């Protein structure tokens, strides 16, 4: 996977009927689905964290977030697809990795930046005073959880 | 008339009354007599001594009556204030918080609920300033005594002070 990332780092239509024109675009079950560098850097980081190499996984995840959020000028690097994790879940995974590494003072800055960026979405927690009905997505709760273990 | 007689002390008459006649009625009547202005306040002055002497009646005094009556009583007689907060302070401490329903509750059925206790503290806070600072300090000193948290689920006293605002 380390090699595959570096491989994907690098980026004619003939007036004729060739094979490529007839072959179908591939599915997700296929072995010929290969997403972009970002969608594979996430595979590397996920598989590095599932095994217990959390230090390496932390560096991989911070590299991933650098790609995703420092993407303004150059050609775009997309996030994983919506079979995989949503964009907050990525931050959470990053912070879990940084906890297991021993970088809790960075696992707090992750979580702070996530809640900063989604403030306008968070509920106003006035139901906190009035005490099932209101709405809060799991990742807000999970953020406070990791923020605690840190 | 018993005071002028001086044969037996008033407290003995009142204690006998307490056994003899209906308690719920009697307590409302004491509460009311504590506030009638003098006409000859030696009467009220006797009942405060009797109540502070007898703790058991004062347990049901503060428990049975409504909020504003106790508030006016306590503001009229500062000698009843430090004990009344002490009675309330002990009733909170024997509650427990359940996470599924966002409500403090008691173990035993005769433990004062959240709503009644909130009503009492709200009445005490909506009062003259001489008692507001007293109750407020008694709540803060009991909050810090049980961890100086600023978040609900951990301290009944934090939850009170949150609900007052």
């Amino acid at each position: 996977l380390e090699l595959l990332v570096e491989a994907l780092n690098v980026p004619a239509p003939q007036f004729l009927i060739e094979v490529e024109l007839l072959l179908p675009p591939p599915d997700l079950a296929s072995p010929l689905h290969c997403g972009t560098q970002s969608q594979t850097k996430h595979i590397l980081a996920s598989r590095c964290l599932q095994t217990g190499r959390a230090g390496d996984a932390a560096e991989h995840y911070l590299d991933l977030l650098a790609l995703l959020l420092d993407s303004s000028e150059p050609r775009f690097s997309p996030p994983p697809s919506p079979p995989g994790p949503c964009m907050p879940e990525v931050f959470l995974e990053a912070a879990v990795a940084l906890i297991q590494a021993g970088r809790a003072q960075d696992a707090l800055t992750l979580c702070e930046e996530l809640l900063s960026r989604t403030s306008s979405l968070l509920p106003k927690m006035s139901r906190l005073w009035e005490d099932e009905l209101p709405y809060c997505p799991l990742w807000v709760s999970a953020t406070h959880l990791l923020q605690g273990q840190a | 008339e018993v005071g002028k007689a001086e044969a037996e002390r008033p407290a003995r008459f009142l204690s006998s009354l307490w056994e003899r006649l209906p308690q719920n009625n009697f307590l409302k009547v004491i509460a009311v007599a504590l506030l009638q202005p003098p006409l000859s306040g030696e009467g009220s002055q006797v009942l405060v001594h009797w109540l502070l002497g007898n703790s058991e009646v004062f347990a049901a005094f503060c428990r049975a009556l409504p909020a504003g009556l106790l508030t006016l009583v306590t503001s009229r007689h500062p000698a009843l204030s430090p004990v009344y907060l002490g009675l309330l302070t002990d009733w909170g401490q024997r509650l427990h918080y359940d996470l599924q329903k966002g409500i403090w509750v008691g173990t035993e059925s005769q433990d004062v609920p959240w709503e009644e206790l909130h009503n009492r503290f709200q009445s005490l806070c909506q009062a003259p300033p001489p008692l507001k600072d007293k109750v407020l300090t008694a709540l803060e000193t009991c909050k810090a005594q049980d961890g100086d948290f600023e978040v609900p689920g951990l301290s009944i006293w934090t939850d009170l002070l949150l609900a007052l605002r």
